[PDB]
Order: structure tokens, then C-alpha cells, then sequence
């Protein structure tokens, strides 16, 4: 009766307001506020300019 | 959200000279503004961003700065300067002002000219009593005023009231007025107005017996 | 499409029918005009939302969106 | 656009220069309007061609081209 | 941006706000005009770095983002930001 939950596994996910920002080469890293929202999922990377 | 805060609340200066007024903005932003206004005028826009002359602005003008601090520059002062200005922030919402700085055209230090007035004989049938003192044609503009009836200083009642600065001889004057009942006036004798300004070392002071002639 | 700002800068919401055709929005600076070559869709919970750079005189490489006056974000959906 | 037709069909071949407006042409039953809301490049060898359906009073799903009165294929570039 | 010279050439100091503007000064021989591609170009700083603008006569420009079109120059600027 009522054992201790251990780990809740997501399985199946959506995704919504995807949001890209980017910076010029020299400018150093860009940056999202939503970047500090707990709900979002993000990725840092290098793109030609 | 952010408070903008600006240096100099006033600021003298002679034609020739090279103001510079500061803003501090109490969380980084990029987008300022600083407006001028004149005595019976709108506004207008000077500096956008930080850095941008308006067009129609005097290369006279100048602003900079960055994280937080920002800095308007007057090069070489205008007569046509003379007047407030006036930081924005319009990089969030609440887009604040700051305070406003009042530049003012200067000149040689000069004493009040000191009179003082009983009330006079119509007033005195009110039941209200002004003794007022005129501080003419003085500068610098500090300056304050202190009352005494019978020795005991007054600080109740007093009002206050100053030109703008006069535009042909630079200098400003200050009525000072203390309201007292009829009958708290005619319990006394000694009226003082006593006025500090850093052309005496002691205030000039000004005063009156009620009862002499 | 509506207009409205993103940190004091402007933001387009275009919806589907404005596929195809110049967007135009008035600016203290003058008029101007952001191209949208966007998978631009219905505008649904899929979102995207993005930068279109100021171009002056230099050829869009990389890019599906871009102004010619003032940078502005863009936001639409991607549903059908 | 070009005008031409691919098996009795009207057909479109559409450049660069029409994204983004509304696509109009004459047929013995009256004027077609082909909405084109597609990756739409400059026309070169990297063609794609593809059918617009005939859409009345019903909402477009998972499709960015439909005309109003005649199914009409369509055929552009994709280069830039 | 401050023009000066290095070793008898000009050479342009060149500020973060002249990103993406036209350069032009005068000289003996007419108006020179620089363009000025660097993607780097950053604040002034410590971290400088310069080099040659090359003159180029109705030639396409390959491998370079600084060059001008009647007279060398030599460019500097900083990468801060």
C-alpha cells in the first residue's frame, strides 16, 4: 500500500515555443531567459555568420 | 522596474563651460534618451540611445556611457542651453524618467538687498497677520531664511517664494512671509527675518519693533 | 499580423494568409519592410519564433527572414 | 508565372519573384485564385511539382497550395 | 574611425560603431573607399588585431573582408564586445 515512488520517466513528450537566439562571431554566447525556466529544453551551438 | 537617478538636481554654469550631467540606472539597459525642456515649452528629444544625436540637435551635445551609468556633455555652454534635462530608460516597461537636472546661467556673488513689512493696517482688520521680508537680487540661489518673534525662532507659518532667474541680471530674489493670528502678532513686539548666503559670514538679519516709529 | 515588441524591439505574429506577401509595419526610423520566405503555416501551440536581421545592401545568405530597416522578431506556426 | 498545362490541367510555373502573392488566372469557368503559401526559391534544376486541390468552404490541412475554383499542379525551384 | 598612417600608408582605427558603414577619406589621389566585412569586428581594446585592405580594380574580392578601391590601407580594430 502506497510504496515510496522512486522516479517518474517521461516516455512520450511535445514540444512548444521554440525560440532561437544568436550572436555575431567576437560576441560572445547568446542567451534566453527561458533559458532559467525549469520547462524548456536547450542547447548551446556554433552556426556560421 | 528600474529607478533612473540623475547627478546634479540643479547645476550652475557660466557660457564657455563644459557640463556633464550623469543617470545611473538601477539595472542594466542600452536605450536611454536625454530631452531638454524649456521654461514654457515641451520637451524635445536630444539623445536617443545612448550615443545618438537627434537630428536638429547642436553637435554641441553629446551622451555616453553603458551597464548602468550614462552621461550627457555639454562641450562648450549656450546661453540657448540654459534649461532642465532629462534621462529616459525605454528598455522595460514602466520606461521611467529621471528626476530632471536644472541648469542655470551664472555669475558674481551678490548679497540680498534685506526689507521687512508688518502687516499692514488693512490686513490687521482680518485676524490674520503677514510679516514679510523681499531678498532682492542675489546669487548664488542657496539661501535660507529663519523667523524670530520675540527671540523664539518660527518655523510654522512661513512661506516661501522665489523668482526665476533673472534674464538680464542673472541674479534671483525670494519673498519670505510668516502668517500668525492678529492676535499672536499683537502679543509681541520683536519681529526677525534672518537670512544666510554665503556672501555674509553672518546672516543679514532684518527687524522691526511693532510698537516704534 | 499583429504587431508587438519582444524587449523594446519589434515582433511579428503572422498568420497564414500572409504568406507571400511583403510585411509593412510604420517606425519612428521611416517605413519598414521585413521579407518572410519561411514551412509557415496556421498559427497553432507549434510556434516558432525567431530574429530577422537588418540587411543593407549585402545578399540573405542562411536566412528565410530579414528587414531592411530595423531588426525585427518574427513568430508563426508551423500546423496546416 | 508561366501558364502552361500538364495533362489538360493547367499547370503554374512559378519564380521567385510571386512569393507571397495571390496567384490569378482566366478559365472558361471564370477567374482561379491558387493560394501559394509554400521552401519556394529561385526556379532552377531542383524543381519540385506537386497538385493545388480545389478547396470550397473547407479549411486547408497539411497542404500549402489550393486554388478556389480549378485544381491546378505547380511547379517551382527550390535554389536561393 | 581615427586615420593615421604606418609607414607612410594610411591605416584606420576603426570603432565598433562604424560596423556595417562605408569608409571613406579623402586623399592626393580622389576619395578612397574601404569596405569593411570583418564579422569579429568588436569594441576597441587590448585584443587588436591588424592588417591590409588591399586595392582591388574590378576584380572580385576572395578570401579578405577588408579591401578599398583606389588606395591600401591598413585597418585595426578591436575584438571585445
Amino acid at each position: 500500500k502506497q510504496p515510496a515512488t522512486l522516479r517518474k520517466y517521461c516516455i512520450e513528450a511535445k514540444l512548444t515555443n521554440t525560440t532561437t537566439e544568436s550572436r555575431c562571431p567576437t560576441q560572445g554566447e547568446p542567451s534566453l531567459n527561458e533559458e532559467q525556466d525549469k520547462r524548456f529544453v536547450c542547447k548551446h551551438s556554433m552556426v556560421d555568420r | 522596474a528600474i529607478v533612473a537617478t540623475q547627478s546634479p538636481a540643479i547645476m550652475s554654469a557660466s557660457p564657455g563651460e563644459k557640463v556633464t550631467i550623469s543617470c545611473s540606472a538601477s539595472s542594466s539597459v542600452s536605450y536611454m534618451y536625454w530631452y531638454q525642456q524649456k521654461p514654457g515649452s515641451s520637451p524635445k528629444p536630444w539623445i536617443y540611445r545612448t550615443s545618438n544625436l537627434a537630428s536638429g540637435v547642436p553637435t554641441r551635445f553629446s551622451g555616453s556611457g553603458s551597464g548602468t551609468s550614462y552621461s550627457f556633455t555639454i562641450s562648450s555652454m549656450e546661453a540657448e542651453d540654459a534649461a532642465t534635462y532629462y534621462c529616459q530608460q525605454y528598455h522595460n516597461y514602466p520606461r521611467t524618467f529621471g528626476g530632471g537636472t536644472k541648469a542655470k546661467s551664472a555669475r558674481a556673488d551678490a548679497a540680498p538687498t534685506v526689507s521687512i513689512f508688518p502687516p499692514s493696517s488693512e490686513q490687521l482688520t482680518s485676524g490674520g497677520a503677514s510679516v514679510v521680508c523681499f531678498l532682492n537680487n542675489f546669487y548664488p540661489k542657496d539661501i535660507n531664511v529663519k523667523w524670530k518673534i520675540d527671540g523664539s525662532e518660527r518655523q510654522n507659518g512661513v512661506l516661501n517664494s522665489w523668482t526665476d532667474q533673472d534674464s538680464k541680471d542673472s541674479t534671483y530674489s525670494m519673498s519670505s512671509t510668516l502668517t500668525l493670528t492678529k492676535d499672536e502678532y499683537e502679543r509681541h513686539n520683536s519681529y526677525t527675518c534672518e537670512a544666510t548666503h554665503k556672501t555674509s559670514t553672518s546672516p543679514i538679519v532684518k527687524s522691526f519693533n511693532r510698537n516704534e516709529c | 499580423f499583429h504587431l508587438t515588441t519582444r524587449n523594446g524591439e519589434p515582433h511579428m505574429i503572422v498568420s497564414r494568409q500572409e504568406k507571400g506577401k511583403s510585411l509593412l509595419f510604420k517606425t519612428e526610423d521611416g517605413v519598414n519592410m521585413c521579407t518572410l520566405m519561411a514551412d509557415l503555416g496556421e498559427l497553432c501551440e507549434d510556434t516558432i519564433t525567431y530574429k530577422c536581421p537588418l540587411l543593407r545592401q549585402n545578399e540573405p545568405e542562411d536566412i528565410d527572414c530579414w528587414c531592411n530597416s530595423t531588426s525585427t522578431w518574427v513568430t508563426y506556426g508551423t500546423c496546416t
